[PDB]
């Protein structure tokens, strides 16, 4: 059918354990540091959006116009592909016109 | 002996200074030496729970860029032609065996790209949404702010029996004023302190605002918040990033 | 920025407004942003209360 | 619907329509978490109205297990041998007046 | 008719004014709502312990 | 089906000062107390004492 | 000054309290369901 | 380690004698908290032979000795819910029990 036959696996989570301890410790960075570094650097996560957080398409577009020749064929010949989607996509068809 | 800590800005007239006991992890049983003030705008604001909430999306949402991510009706594998004869049967024709109608296709309108939401929202609003929190502790018999933030023994047990003898509460977080200056004993007996935590100068911030079940500030350290929040009070129109040199920065 | 008991401020307010156009004063506070909105632009001769009152 | 259920005619525990009002509510028990949200205003039947419970009408077993449990329960049982289980959960104080005394005032 | 044509004319004048007065004055009083700080801070404590 | 002294939140005496009330006729609560015991059980438990 | 004191009344105002200030968002209605959308967003 | 708090009986004499060791005059619940030292040393006094002192949350709004003679006169009652409800003397048609 479509249910569970048993209790799942015992849900053991410590919610207070040290990798979330600190989750946003010295994260105040910019006022609060006398204006050396901004939040804006403080985030570990890919260059394509780290921090200009636009729409679908924008984000694309972000990330061609960023790592593009640092891509194998494949995406780049499916960013093309989705990024001539979306080009498509904005201004043709929808509910506001 | 006694020690008076007033705040170095003056605080305006129209209401009294914001004064507190001053105390200090020295005595294992011996609190309540010396007491002090700051000024209102430090921990004497109005209550304004509604800042911290925004303090706490501003937090939560910081950095976290997800990465979950599908495939279109041309991103996963196969298809180019018409599927299987559109009349000949019964069945419903199609446009490929590769569009989001059918076993295995498209996930047609996913979470596409690995989306990121940082949000370098009023970072003056937040000063004083952050200033609200700790104005919260204040009033929430929570802000014990010690003198010197020195272990006077090495055990971290003696950190653990002196808070359920202090009846601080469930959750520690000391913050100093400066990390290479903070205390070696502190941090070697604060090391296996499972729930409890040590944190430098510019770490105060609105989820550590909640982390704990109480804060213990430095008192140097408290100034140089009060130092901060002081400048967050009354800064004019910024026609320079303010990284660089002005007239009186530092 | 007001501070206090504000429903004070929005009597006088609403007195000192009530010679100024004679209806009721349509005002509201902001009780958690500690403010008070009137309704209408009176806007120098508000400047002008609060300048009398000096404080 | 209805003809899809069952039937059972008006009647009482022992016809008490004569004698007395042999109130049929032998037991009735609330519960609520030291630690517990939702039974919160539900403390507060266990803070206010079960005193005065027992103060309208005292000839009743009332119980308050208060497991460190997950959400408020009322178990009614009584001398027609039947057990009504009442859930409490995300109800109002009020309310918890409300449902107490409807239970009460059934058989 | 119990009355000529002009007879009752106006005869119910000082009622209609006072009724267009009432409903002037019962009708458009919408504006912002206001809101105590209480409340806020009363959905704050709905998250209340035990002892 | 097992006896309802073998669930929770039971109490003897409370039960039999539920025995007085309930019926909203007094009684002695030693005497109603020895009165609930037959001699069948005073026999099952005097055997059970020996065990 | 009741306002500290008043919230000193409380509990300590952990993370369970955090609220959103009633009129943050206006409600994220999915277009669809008896009352918002049968066509949503085209009509017949 | 018990945050159980009992007024005195002699909460009076012995605050005037605690307010004559911090200073003088009369009206001794009309002196003020401006003065810092003063106000350490006899919360100081009033903290060691009362064993409560106010919280400091509560610090801030100390601004007088009478108010500072009330708050030592407040009687706090405290214990668990399990030991304060049950110590209230409830009916014969209950016995709760709260076994955590
Ligand atoms: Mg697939």
């Amino acid at each position: 059918i479509g249910i569970r036959l048993t209790l799942p696996p015992p849900k053991v989570v410590d919610r207070w354990n040290e990798k979330r301890a600190m989750f946003g410790v010295y994260d105040n960075i910019g006022i609060l540091g006398n204006f050396e570094k901004h939040p804006k650097e403080l985030i570990r996560g890919p260059i394509w959006l780290r921090g200009w957080k636009g729409n679908e398409l924008q984000r694309c577009i972000r990330k061609r116009k960023m790592v593009g020749s640092r891509m194998f064929a494949d995406d780049l010949h499916n960013l093309n592909k989705r990024i001539r989607y979306l080009y498509k996509h904005f201004n043709r068809h929808g509910k506001f016109r | 002996e006694p020690v008076l800590r007033k705040v170095e800005l003056p605080v305006p007239t129209h209401r009294r200074p914001v004064q507190a006991w001053v105390e200090s992890l020295r005595g294992f049983e011996q609190e309540r030496v010396g007491l002090a003030d700051l000024h209102p705008d430090v921990f004497a604001t109005a209550p304004r729970l509604d800042i911290l909430h925004q303090v706490a999306m501003w937090q939560k949402n910081f950095k976290r860029i997800s990465y979950a991510k599908t495939k279109t009706r041309a991103e996963v594998r196969g298809g180019g032609r018409k599927p299987w004869p559109q009349k000949g049967t019964g069945r419903a024709r199609h446009g490929s065996i590769r569009s989001p109608l059918w076993r295995g296709g498209g996930v047609a309108h996913g979470p596409r790209g690995p989306t990121s939401y940082y949000y370098m929202l009023p970072m003056k609003v937040r000063a004083l949404g952050l200033k609200v929190a700790l104005t919260v502790k204040l009033a929430q018999d929570d802000l014990h702010i010690m003198d010197s933030l020195e272990l006077p023994t090495g055990d971290p047990q003696y950190l653990t029996e002196l808070a359920h003898y202090r009846r601080w509460g469930d959750s520690v977080l000391l913050v100093d004023l400066t990390h290479e200056e903070m205390p070696q004993s502190i941090v070697e007996a604060t090391s296996r302190l499972k729930t409890f935590n040590l944190i430098p100068a510019v770490g105060l911030n609105v989820h550590s605002m909640l982390k704990h079940q109480t804060l213990v500030l430095t008192l140097p350290t408290v100034a140089f918040l009060e130092d901060k929040l002081l400048w967050q009070d009354s800064r004019y129109r910024p026609l320079y990033p303010f990284s660089l040199p002005y007239s009186d920065f530092p | 920025k007001v501070e206090g008991d504000i429903w004070a401020l929005q009597k006088d307010v609403e007195d000192f407004l009530s010679p100024l156009l004679g209806k009721t004063p349509v005002t509201q506070v902001n009780e958690v942003t500690g403010t008070l909105r009137i309704k209408g632009y009176f806007d120098q001769e508000l400047k002008a209360w609060l300048l009398e009152k000096g404080f | 619907t209805a003809r899809g259920t069952p039937s059972r005619f008006l009647a009482s525990v022992l016809h008490n329509g004569l004698g007395r009002y042999v109130q049929q509510l032998q037991r009735l028990s609330f519960s609520v978490s030291r630690d517990g949200a939702s039974s919160r205003g539900a403390r507060e039947f266990v803070e206010r109205e079960v005193i005065d419970f027992a103060r309208r009408n005292p000839g009743v077993v009332i119980y308050v297990n208060s497991r460190p449990c997950c959400v408020p329960r009322v178990v009614a049982e009584y001398l027609n041998g039947a057990v009504r289980e009442e859930s409490i959960h995300c109800k109002s104080v009020e309310e918890i007046s409300t449902l107490v005394q409807k239970l009460a005032d059934q058989s | 008719p119990y009355m000529t044509r002009e007879q009752e004319r106006g005869h119910a004048a000082v009622r209609r004014r006072e009724a267009f007065e009432a409903i002037k004055a019962a009708a458009t009083s919408k504006f912002p709502p206001h809101r105590f700080i209480a409340d806020q801070l009363d959905h704050l404590n709905v998250t209340k312990k035990w002892s | 089906p097992v006896r309802r002294s073998e669930k929770p939140n039971w109490d003897y005496h409370a039960e039999i000062q539920a025995f007085g009330h309930r019926l909203q006729e007094n009684f002695s609560l030693d005497l109603l107390k020895t009165a609930f015991v037959n001699s069948c059980y005073i026999k099952s438990e005097e055997a059970k004492r020996q065990q | 000054a009741r306002a500290l004191d008043l919230l000193r009344g409380l509990p300590r105002v952990s993370l369970a309290n955090l609220k959103p200030n009633p009129g943050s968002k206006k409600p994220e209605r999915r277009p669809r369901g008896r009352r918002r959308g049968r066509k949503c967003g085209r009509g017949h | 380690r018990s945050r159980a708090y009992t007024p005195p009986e002699d909460l009076q004499s012995r605050l005037e004698s605690y307010v004559k060791e911090v200073f003088l005059p009369s009206n001794w619940q009309d002196i003020s908290l401006e003065d810092s030292r003063l106000k350490f040393n006899l919360l100081a006094h009033l903290a060691d032979d009362l064993g409560h002192v106010v919280p400091n949350s509560r610090l801030h709004q100390m601004c007088r000795v009478r108010d500072v003679l009330d708050f030592y006169n407040v009687p706090i009652q405290d214990r668990s819910k399990f030991d304060e409800l049950s110590a209230s003397n409830l009916p014969p048609n209950l016995k709760i029990t709260w076994s955590y």
